[PDB]
RNA sequence: UUGUAAAAAAGUUUUAGAGCUAGAAAUAGCAAGUUAAAAUAAGGCUAGUCCGUUAUCAACUUGAAAAAGUGUC
């Protein structure tokens, strides 16, 4: 040929890139590529087909944890310098190497430079000290109570304690009932959820909240107490549930929000900030004050459980109730050994000695947790007699508790401030430094740098924003008159705004806005209909009508009912009797919340309503967003002191909000539609007899908006670009390495730009599979079966897991009667009936249940080749209503059964079946196409219009998944990568043999600016019609098919050679063009690559591990022997490298030669590669030859003998390195026969299809050998093979459906990558594992471009020598 | 019994370095767990009939299969796993 | 839908909290336990109350680095 036009097809995800290269005629080319190197090859041909495999991207988070905790310690280590510093000339005086022993407390003995006591130095002082102070909080209620002059080493060392673990800064200034109090704490609760639930509050009037819940009864028992005063209120209610959060339990909140799967929570989980976040998207954001306010009444029952308060008044509360738990502990102990002694002496020595058993000596010495101890004791007191008491107070969670335990953290600051300031104050006369740093020592304790100021910087911190009007050492005494708090601030705004994705250069709103509120209450109002007696039609509300809403009900309440709605409003204003209401379900989700906060708080409607207060509150709203300060949040309220009293003025400061809409204010309320001057927001409220919402306004091309929007998305470098998407950085990468693939093909093809460029993206976060959606099967059944007062339920058992057979979930949601005739379904004779599309295939490929239906015989559809027929719509509509109030069926379904009463199919129903099946909605594909196409076409022409050389093309997947299983080009993933590459070749083909067919169709599917045709005009009226008109039958992908069923039976034949009409162009050939297909999918030559990395991250395994005289532990810090002191074990290798050098083989010192593989561990890495020669020397090796010193990341590919491949894994362990290219024809045999059960498709060929595995059933045999000489080539597991093949013969009688699912397993031998386990119906095939990588020493190390058409073969066994 | 989720947090919480990969609709998931940060890694992939905790537990519950030493220490760890989900 | 700032509670590790009676030991019997210090990526220089686990990476040529080249009429 000559031709040198073509298109590149891709398959972006998050693992992987299929990619390929094709011509007009869909033709995958081979070209000859040089091979670099040293070996005899010196040039292949390859196919341009392949696939990118690599390692997933992560997201900064986890890096960023450890980065603050890093932060936390530098800091909290500070504050001790901090105090030392004050104390250092006073302690010299008293014992001058006092703070050096606190220092070396950690050495063994023999490293020890002092003696080995910390306190005081001496044998005798230090086991005196520990009688008299058994915990540290003995030695603080004495220092807080008494009077006496006391050692300044023990003063020290109180102060340390409270300034080191100083407790929590949740609450603002000093503590009060309001802040703290448990029942202060209950009645916001209650407030908070009275606030939700206007219609059903709970009335706590004369409820002992503190008494009940503050008791010394279990937590079920408190739970129990507090709902039995709340007549009404069942214990799992909701409220019943908040409590039962409140008290540590874990509630279960689904059959609360009726959600289909259970939504278990508990405040102590390390998981539960998320499991709450997971809760709040299902239900609404609307509920998080709610789970808050049980968050703070939970802290405040735990400290009031910890201070066990009573009026014997200290200072010291926290150190007097640990103290109790101390002498507590020590009594149930001796009760406990004495009991044990008396009835189960056996039992002793496991209980108290036995530290690997989680009694009490696990419990002190080895680990256990109280959880886990109590729950190993537990029995034995069961056993004995005298153990009620021991009982209840483990059934308390309250027996032999430690003081440093899990409830802390709900210990605030203030009190730790409390007795530190009265140590101070009775020492500070003894030691006048004291009282002169008094204020220094408590602002260590108290002062926190707040959010808005960030790290302490000074110039080399990329986190870093706060600004210095000082240069000199920040401290907790000079903060705030060396930090400009005022700039740092500013900083600190400009970078935690979002921008508006539709319009950037525009910040986005506070999600608690008034104007994003009112915005979104304006959009729920427009969709909203409704009838009385004496109307014809649906009307929408009158813009004048949602105007006189929102101002009598929004206004005046937080949630509005349809019930308000139909009678406070239509029935009380409107003269109405009875309004049905058509758009809003029980009440309106929307809210207009901050209006109401900011009512109750200023208590000024009139100042709330004037629209010329409109910025002032939205200041207000913006600056309790951005911060938590309330001294920043003084500063920035200041100028509305004349607005505001004192009274309301403090109560907004104490108010917060958090989070960020997506949308700008002027968005919402800025562009204006050029013809009507109306803003977006001012089309929410009147719009006349066609009510637009949101994604309508946007979408409509007859305004202004959407074109203005595209205009504003203007956007410099490419990493900027793809920084810039809304998307995971999972998918960042993939996008990343798509964009160097296409790059590279480029220049394979001459430099040459492709025709098209068509792209596929995949869908993320795929992960649960199966479950899930048959929980919801089942929740719309029981709903809809009961909202009909069915019996189907009671008379036919229900479980989910059937639900997922169609048929059946098609009966149930009928009612088990025909769809089509008023008669009964047999349920036992489902196999009888049809399903059937409401839509037929030839207009649109929808096998959704939205689209299904469940009929004896199709035949009662009716004759035509339409939605079902106008006698079938008239006989069954009522019917069809029943089962659409009952939300059997979605509205969507109910119009198209009834499309027959309004005519059918219409032009404008098949266009918009058009876009449906072009059109890509997710905006990360179109920002993919994007930046492609902003790659490629790059000049303008004589006219300053854009040259677009090459179309980018975005292709729905469902029209390539569709075309595979209709002409069986099947795919099996489990047999090899290829499919990632074949994906690619098909997306290339039907996105290129579209664009040939539907030029005029281009808008839809083709990034850029084209002409926008009226699709309307290319459907024709008639099938007679057929002249310039593109569709009747309106599925896109028609013209592929030589005959098309219609809904009739009717059989519509094509011709064999597709052409557009219009442009006279061939776009399929369906003799040839299928034949290309097929030979290429059956190519077993595809350039699979799997990137290689360099390993980044954490140096090793995270156990601190206790001392062993293993050298392989790394030790925690410099001059900390792990064989004195533990460390770290299993390091992480960062890559390995090849090394050519000599080593010593005996006393002689003589020189051997060596050819070894050494991994480099993260840590040793930089100075590996600072001197790598001075490393390796360091390491042993001598006469190191610096020129072969090869980098081998994890992944590095070896070829050895008979095409067989390694991967490098690490330094000690290789991977699978080849690719089983199973042919063309033992796929769609594994494809049908395992899927010989589950077909769908008509019996005409659906039994064709069956007969197919029936006559095949010797590919069985075929494959298996296919698989064994494979594996005897590449992977020599022979005792895995000899495991398998006997397997697959004690089962060649198995039915060949299950025959074939297993052998699919048997492709885990196989597979490329990491060897794993996998199983032949019983048999268990273990992985046999690459440990030696000395083998790959002598191989040839294949360096790959991206798309592995160009490589390097470097023949390591040529090194090891001159 | 337990979700991915849970197993993942489960199997962190015995200080192994653990990826979910191939969450694609393209690609099929398989968890990954470093076994020594040395190129061992153990690989559950997800079949159709069944999946990856399914996996877990039935390669795991019994404890170790004595076939590499330097797997020992895993398998036992993996084993307290499953115990739990009960 | 990414990215970022502030804080806390545990946990781990080594040391300090003189174990006693009987015994030649081996060992047996008992007593006891709740606390603290310090480290919490090795570390780095820019020495900050900063930074140290994300992103980025075939080979080869040129660059300090963005990046640019090398295989093809
Ligand atoms: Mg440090």
């Amino acid at each position: 040929s000559m031709d040198k036009k073509y298109s590149i097809g891709l398959a972006i995800g998050t693992n992987s890139v299929g990619w390929a290269v094709i011509t007009d005629e869909y033709k995958v080319p081979s070209k000859k590529f040089k091979v670099l190197g040293n070996t005899d090859r010196h040039s292949i041909k390859k196919n341009l087909i392949g696939a990118l495999l690599f390692d997933s991207g992560e997201t900064a988070e986890a890096t960023r944890l450890k980065r603050t905790a890093r932060r936390r310690y530098t800091r909290r280590k500070n504050r001790i310098c901090y105090l030392q510093e004050i104390f250092s000339n006073e302690m010299a005086k008293v014992d001058d190497s006092f703070f050096h022993r606190l220092e070396e407390s950690f050495l063994v003995e023999e490293d020890k430079k002092h003696e080995r006591h910390p306190i005081f130095g001496n044998i005798v002082d230090e086991v005196a000290y520990h009688e008299k102070y058994p915990t540290i909080y003995h030695l603080r209620k004495k220092l807080v109570d008494s009077t006496d002059k006391a050692d300044l080493r023990l003063i020290y060392l109180a102060l340390a304690h409270m300034i080191k673990f100083r407790g929590h800064f949740l609450i603002e200034g000093d503590l009060n009932p309001d802040n703290s109090d448990v029942d202060k704490l209950f009645i916001q609760l209650v407030q908070t959820y009275n606030q939700l639930f206007e219609e059903n509050p709970i009335n706590a009037s004369g409820v002992d909240a503190k008494a009940i819940l503050s008791a010394r009864l279990s937590k079920s028992r408190r739970l129990e107490n507090l709902i039995a005063q709340l007549p009404g209120e069942k214990k799992n209610g909701l409220f019943g549930n908040l409590i039962a959060l409140s008290l540590g339990l874990t509630p279960n909140f689904k059959s609360n929000f009726d959600l289909a799967e259970d939504a278990k929570l508990q405040l102590s989980k390390d998981t539960y900030d998320d499991d709450l976040d997971n809760l709040l998207a299902q239900i609404g954001d609307q509920y998080a004050d709610l789970f808050l306010a049980a968050k703070n009444l939970s802290d405040a029952i735990l400290l009031s459980d910890i201070l066990r308060v009573n009026t014997e008044i200290t200072k010291a509360p926290l150190s007097a109730s640990m103290i109790k738990r101390y002498d507590e502990h020590h009594q149930d102990l001796t009760l406990l050994k004495a009991l044990v002694r008396q009835q189960l002496p056996e039992k002793y020595k496991e209980i108290f000695f036995d530290q690997s058993k989680n009694g009490y000596a696990g419990y002190i010495d080895g680990g256990a947790s109280q959880e886990e101890f109590y729950k190993f004791i537990k029995p034995i007191l069961e056993k004995m007699d005298g153990t009620e008491e021991l009982l209840v107070k483990l059934n308390r969670e309250d027996l032999l508790r430690k003081q440093r335990t899990f409830d802390n953290g709900s210990i605030p600051h203030q009190i730790h401030l409390g007795e530190l300031h009265a140590i101070l104050r009775r020492q500070e006369d003894f030691y006048p430094f004291l009282k002169d740093n008094r204020e220094k020592i408590e602002k260590i304790l108290t002062f926190r740098i707040p959010y808005y100021v960030g790290p302490l910087a000074r110039g080399n911190s990329r986190f870093a924003w706060m600004t210095r009007k000082s240069e000199e050492t920040i401290t907790p005494w000079n903060f705030e008159e060396v930090v400009d708090k005022g700039a740092s601030a500013q900083s600190f705004i400009e970078r935690m705004t979002n921008f508006d994705k539709n319009l950037p250069n525009e910040k986005v709103l506070p999600k608690h806005s008034l104007l994003y509120e009112y915005f979104t209450v304006y959009n729920e109002l427009t969709k909203v209909k409704y009838v009385t007696e004496g109307m014809r039609k649906p009307a929408f509300l009158s813009g004048e009508q949602k105007k006189a809403i929102v101002d009598l009900l929004f206004k005046t309440n937080r949630k509005v009912t349809v019930k308000q709605l139909k009678e406070d409003y239509f029935k009380k204003i409107e003269c109405f009797d009875s309004v049905e209401i058509s758009g809003v379900e029980d009440r309106f989700n929307a809210s207009l919340g901050t209006y109401h906060d900011l009512l109750k708080i200023i208590k000024d409607k009139d100042f709330l309503d004037n629209e010329e207060n409109e910025d002032i509150l939205e200041d207000i709203v913006l600056t309790l967003t951005l911060f938590e300060d309330r001294e920043m949040i003084e500063e920035r309220l200041k100028t509305y002191a004349h607005l505001f009293d004192d009274k309301v003025m403090k109560q907004l400061k104490r108010r917060r909000y958090t989070g960020w809409g997506r949308l700008s204010r002027k968005l919402i309320n800025g562009i204006r539609d050029k013809q009507s001057g109306k803003t977006i927001l001012d089309f929410l409220k009147s719009d006349g007899f066609a009510n637009r919402n949101f994604m309508q306004l946007i979408h409509d091309d007859s305004l202004t908006f959407k074109e203005d929007i595209q205009k504003a998305q203007v956007s410099d470098s490419l990493h900027e670009h793809i920084a810039n998407l809304a998307g995971s950085p999972a998918i960042k990468k993939g996008i990343l390495q798509t964009v160097k693939v296409v790059d590279e093909l480029v220049k394979v093809m001459g430099r040459h730009k492709p025709e098209n460029i068509v792209i596929e993206m995949a869908r993320e976060n795929q992960t649960t599979q199966k479950q899930k959606n048959s929980r919801e099967r089942m929740k719309r059944i029981e709903e809809g079966i009961k909202e009909l007062g069915s019996q189907i339920l009671k008379e036919h058992p229900v479980e989910n897991t059937q639900l997922q057979n169609e048929k059946l979930y098609l009966y149930y949601l009928q009612n088990g009667r025909d769809m089509y005739v008023d008669q009964e379904l047999d349920i036992n004779r489902l196999s009888d009936y049809d399903v059937d599309a409401i839509v037929p295939q030839s207009f649109l490929k929808d096998d959704s249940i939205d689209n299904k239906v469940l009929t004896r015989s199709d035949k009662n559809r009716g004759k035509s080749d339409n939605v079902p027929s106008e006698e079938v719509v008239k006989k069954m509509k009522n019917y069809w209503r029943q089962l659409l109030n009952a939300k059997l069926i979605t509205q969507r379904k109910f119009d198209n059964l009834t499309k027959a009463e309004r005519g059918g199919l219409s032009e404008l129903d098949k266009a918009g079946f058009i876009k449906r099946q072009l059109v890509e909605t997710r905006q990360i594909t179109k920002h993919v196409a994007q930046i492609l196409d902003s790659r490629m076409n790059t000049k303008y022409d004589e006219n300053d219009k854009l040259i677009r050389e090459v179309k980018v093309i975005t292709l729905k997947s469902k029209l390539v998944s569709d075309f595979r299983k209709d002409f069986q080009f099947y795919k099996v993933r489990e047999i090899n990568n290829y499919h990632h590459a074949h994906d690619a070749y098909l997306n290339a083909v039907v996105g290129t043999a579209l664009i040939k067919k539907y030029p005029k169709l281009e808008s839809e599917f083709v990034y850029g600016d084209y002409k926008v045709y009226d699709v309307r005009k290319m459907i024709a009226k008639s099938e007679q019609e057929i002249t310039a008109k593109y569709f009747f039958y309106s599925n896109i992908m028609n013209f592929f098919k030589t005959e098309i069923t219609l809904a009739n039976g009717e059989i519509r034949k094509r011709p064999l050679i597709e052409t557009n009409g219009e442009t006279g162009e061939i776009v399929w050939d369906k003799g040839r063009d299928f034949a290309t297909v097929r030979k290429v999918l059956s190519m077993p030559q595809v350039n699979i690559v799997k990137k290689t990395e360099v390993q980044t991250g954490g140096f090793s395994k995270e156990s601190i591990l206790p001392k062993r005289n293993s050298d392989k532990l790394i030790a925690r810090k410099k001059d900390w022997d792990p064989k004195k002191y533990g460390g770290f074990d299993s390091p992480t290798v960062a890559y390995s490298v090849l090394v050519v050098a000599k080593v010593e083989k005996g006393k002689s010192k003589k020189l051997k030669s060596v050819k070894e593989l050494l991994g480099i561990t993260i840590m040793e890495r930089s100075s590996f590669e600072k001197n790598p020669i001075d490393f390796l020397e360091a390491k042993g090796y001598k006469e190191v030859k610096k020129d072969l010193i090869i980098k081998l990341p994890k992944y590095s590919l070896f070829e050895l003998e008979n095409g067989r491949k390694r991967m490098l894994a690490s330094a000690g362990e290789l991977q699978k390195g080849n690719e089983l290219a199973l042919p063309s024809k033992y796929v769609n045999f594994l494809y049908l026969a395992s899927h010989y059960e589950k077909l769908k498709g008509s019996p005409e060929d659906n039994e064709q299809k069956q007969l197919f595995v029936e006559q095949h059933k010797h590919y069985l045999d075929e494959i298996i050998e296919q698989i064994s000489e494979f594996s005897k080539r590449v992977i020599l597991a022979d005792a895995n093979l000899d495991k398998v093949l006997s397997a697959y013969n004690k089962h060649r009688d198995k039915p060949i459906r299950e025959q074939a699912e297993n052998i699919i397993h048997l492709f885990t031998l196989t597979n490329l990558g990491a060897p794993a386990a996998f199983k032949y119906f019983d048999t268990t095939i273990d992985r046999k594992r690459y440990t030696s990588t000395k083998e790959v020493l002598d191989a040839t190390l294949i360096h790959q471009s991206i798309t592995g058409l160009y490589e390097t073969r470097i023949d390591l066994s040529q090194l090891g020598g001159d | 019994s337990m979700n991915i989720n849970d197993l993942i947090r489960e199997i962190k919480n015995k200080d192994y370095t653990v990826k979910l990969s191939g969450t694609d609709s393209n690609s099929i998931t398989q968890l990954i767990i470093r076994v020594n940060n040395d190129g061992n890694e153990y690989v559950i992939s997800e079949s159709e009939n069944e999946s990856i905790v399914e996996k877990f537990i039935s390669a795991f519950k019994n404890g170790w299969n004595q076939e590499y030493e330097d797997e020992e220490e895993f398998y036992n760890d993996m084993q307290t796993i499953t115990l739990k989900s009960e």
